[PDB]
RNA sequence: UUUGGUGCCCAUGUCGCUGUGGAAACACCUGGUUCCAUUUCGAACCCAGCAGUUAAGCACAGUGGAGCCGAAUGUAGCUGCAGUGAGAAUAGGAAAGCACCAAGC
RNA sequence: CGGUCGCCUCCUAAAAGGUAACGGAGGCGUACAAAGGUACCUUCAGUACGGUUGGAAAUCGUAUGUAGAGUGUAAUGGUGU
RNA sequence: UGGAGGUAAAGCUACUGAAUGUAUGAUGGCGCCGGCGUACUGAAUACAAUUAAACUCUGAAUGCCAUUUAUUUUA
């Protein structure tokens, strides 16, 4: 009954795009990753979006 | 790195002795006034 | 009486003792012994009373051996109370018998006082009881 | 140069003692340990550097840690927290710290009287306890006072105990 | 606990395990072996538990340092109409004599 | 008489989910068909056969179905497929 | 045959105990400068060479000591007074077997 | 009145699978930026011997022993290169 | 004919929890001056032997999955 849902999108081309699990209370840092996108055919920077 | 000793003698000057595989090098041969040679209880 | 101080398990189930004895169907240590010509159940008690009765016959000159010993706890659920609600609670230990097996051994005493001890300590079971020699 | 005393003089000398026809059934040395026993590290008194530094000035080698490997409840204990030091060498340290253990730490000892309990395991191997914190020559004072000493282990190629002591006995070990 | 000699048999089962399990489509395999003085390499052809050929220093060649061997092994398959390989470490890493009859392997017309 | 005897304490039980054997030797198999399922691993995979995350069996090539029997103690057992040919 | 390498088989292929041998080779070995390397170190990996080696690995010959397999009969269980066949254990067995490449008989 | 209402593990369940009772026993409403992926390297726990702190038990070396070690957990199965 | 299984039974130095006698007795307790006798409790070991739904080194028949020959239904 805790919420561990988080929504990450580019920065290149704004869309949400990816949903993942992760803790607050374990990672302070925010986590960033680089994957793939559906809308410009490469792979691109991904942070979370609140 | 790490302290680099090299190739430094070893005298015994209660025993009037040099002897060398490894020692300190920050200080060339060391001077010690008692030894297993030196000793007399040592060997017996 | 004679009971096991743990168990992995607090109530188990029940245990068929149909078909020829499984174990112990020979002497091992004793010079006389009492089979069992029938399968039932025993609890401790009965067991306590031929063992008191054997030594007090016996007297210390002779040995004897006890070849089962309780492994199994039935349950009785109180008296007065309507069916269901789980099962009951445990309040005895039993030692289920094959027919066609030894029960108690006895040696080091003349003939007359071991058969005299056996056939006191057989009416006190359940189970139609025989004399038996070391098979040798 | 002990290496070469020992591989031309004392190899030849055990070999027509120890009349055989193989020049390595003789015993050899195997391996060099240096083993640190701390125990400050949860008393948080300086987190193992103690260890570190006087590993460090005794040996001619980078020092290295070792790891609890259990789940020790005694104190607060389990699986890492680095507690205790290990060094393993090789080559011409081995020779290097068996004369420096033989010729200037040992008989600086105040109450010397050999070193021999029958240590030997009956594997071919032996292990001896330098108790005092500093007698080393390349360790200079004022370090630090927790107490802790050597544990050196002399280990023989076979698991022959006799063969093994011969070799000591006839490379200058007090006993 | 072990004798350096156990333990390159033990990692080259390893490996051997890990090709078995792994293959989907069928391809040759050329196994290497180092040893001591020289090298060996042995052309296995799976699904039937065979060989075909091997090659090393002990056809009167020197010994390592030495390419040779994975020419001319590599042109013995070519003529048996085999391109698409799989080359094995054996008991041992890919470097060194290893890496240079990969390089031997690989620049004399194979796929790996 | 009425009285409050309860105090069960325990009547919880899981959906039993079917595993076990799903085909035997002897049968045309199509690719795609699960042949094994199985909460651990009591069947190893062999030969042209394939693991899926749940450790499920299943087959890659088609052909007639078999199984081996290997192990330290001869109590392991191989799943494989060999095509179709005479 | 021997002899190294490796494949499936994985104890009747195991753990050991005692002797035998190394030409070609496999290994011990000689050293860390070249590639590579240790939570550190030529211990292992890797280089470049063969002074020495029967010690060990390794292979032969024995060893039934331990570990393992287990005959025949009888019996327990079950299917319609007859088929079915266990387990434990017994007398016994076992110091692997089947292919492939290369050297040299 | 008391207890329970969803999901998971074993037995009950009678060697396909499945099967009930207010049956016997236990858990879950997550956790992981690495415990995921890959390449490479490496292998049990304990016990005994021997050595300064160091006692049953810290650490180190050796030997032994065929999993009683571990597997993010309840149980089961699986897992000794 | 092939194949999977893990119960019926059987066994408990083949683990898992229970225990029986004897040989060794650790470790204890009692008494007694680190040590000692123990009318005694006793872990671990070797020997003879026990029990199980949740123990299995091992392990049936029957039933079940499909193919083979032959018969038959058109389900």
């Amino acid at each position: 009954a805790v919420k561990r849902s988080t929504r990450l999108g580019c920065n290149d081309c704004r869309e949400i795009n990816y949903l993942t699990f992760k803790n607050v209370k374990k990672n302070p840092e925010k986590l960033a990753l680089n994957k793939f996108c559906s809308r410009c055919r490469k792979v691109v920077v991904h942070k979370e979006v609140k | 790195f790490h302290f680099p000793s090299q190739s430094v003698s070893f005298k015994c000057a209660s025993c009037s002795n040099s002897f060398t595989i490894e020692s300190t090098l920050k200080q060339k041969e060391i001077t010690i006034d008692i030894c297993g040679k030196c000793h007399p209880f040592y060997i017996g | 009486m004679l009971q096991p101080k743990r168990t992995k398990y607090r109530k188990p189930h029940n245990v068929s003792y149909e078909g020829k004895a499984k174990g112990n169907s020979y002497v091992a240590f004793g010079e006389y012994g009492l089979v069992a010509t029938k399968g039932n159940w025993i609890d401790a008690r009965a067991i306590e009373s031929a063992r008191i009765a054997i030594s007090k016959c016996l007297g210390k000159t002779g040995k004897m051996w006890i070849r089962i010993f309780p492994h199994m706890s039935k349950t009785k659920k109180p008296l007065e109370v309507r069916m269901g609600s789980g099962k009951g609670n445990p309040e005895f230990w039993v030692a289920v018998v094959k027919q066609g097996t030894v029960m108690f051994e006895v040696a080091n005493i003349p003939e007359s006082q071991m058969i005299k001890a056996l056939t006191r300590a057989g009416h006190k079971l359940p189970v139609t009881w025989k004399i038996l020699k070391r098979e040798e | 140069n002990l290496k070469a005393h020992y591989q031309k003089t004392i190899a030849k000398e055990l070999q027509k003692s120890f009349a055989f026809s193989s020049i390595m059934q003789v015993p050899r040395l195997e391996k060099i340990v240096i083993n640190m026993g701390v125990g400050d590290a949860i008393r948080d008194s300086k987190f193992l550097e103690s260890a570190l530094n006087e590993l460090h000035l005794i040996s001619g080698q980078k020092p290295v840690a070792t790891k609890a490997k259990n789940a020790i409840s005694t104190y607060k204990l389990r699986a890492g927290q680095l507690i205790g030091c290990k060094v393993t060498l090789r080559g011409e340290r081995m020779w290097a710290f068996l004369e420096k253990l033989i010729y200037v730490a040992l008989p600086r000892v105040r109450d010397f009287r050999g070193l021999s309990l029958k240590s030997f395991d009956g594997r071919g191997n032996y292990t001896i306890g330098i108790k005092e914190q500093i007698i080393f020559p390349e360790i200079v004072y004022d370090d630090i006072k927790r107490i802790r000493g050597f544990d050196v282990t002399l280990v023989t190629s076979t698991n022959k105990d006799s063969e093994a002591l011969a070799l000591l006995r006839a490379l200058n070990l007090p006993l | 606990m072990k004798t350096r000699t156990e333990q390159r048999r033990l990692r080259h089962k390893r490996i051997v395990k890990k090709i078995r399990a792994t293959n989907h489509d069928n391809r040759v395999v050329l196994m290497v072996i180092k040893s001591l003085n020289h090298i060996s390499v042995q052309a296995w052809d799976f699904s039937q538990n065979i060989v075909l050929a091997s090659s090393s220093s002990l056809a009167l060649k020197l010994k390592n340092n030495a390419k040779l061997v994975g020419q001319d092994i590599a042109d013995k398959l070519v003529k048996l109409k085999l391109t698409n390989v799989v080359f094995d470490t054996g008991g041992s890493k890919y470097h060194g004599r290893i890496a240079a009859l990969a390089e031997a392997a690989r620049e004399r017309g194979l796929n790996f | 008489s009425k009285k409050g005897v309860g105090s069960t304490k325990n009547g919880r039980d899981s959906h039993a989910k079917r595993l076990g054997a799903k085909k035997a030797d002897g049968q045309m198999i199509r690719t795609g068909q699960i042949i094994y399922r199985q909460r651990g691993t009591r069947v190893y995979p062999g030969v042209n056969v394939g693991l899926g995350s749940d450790d499920t069996l299943f087959a890659l090539s088609d052909g007639l179905v078999k199984y081996q029997k290997f192990g330290p103690k001869q109590g392991k057992t191989r799943v494989s497929v060999v095509k179709h040919k005479l």
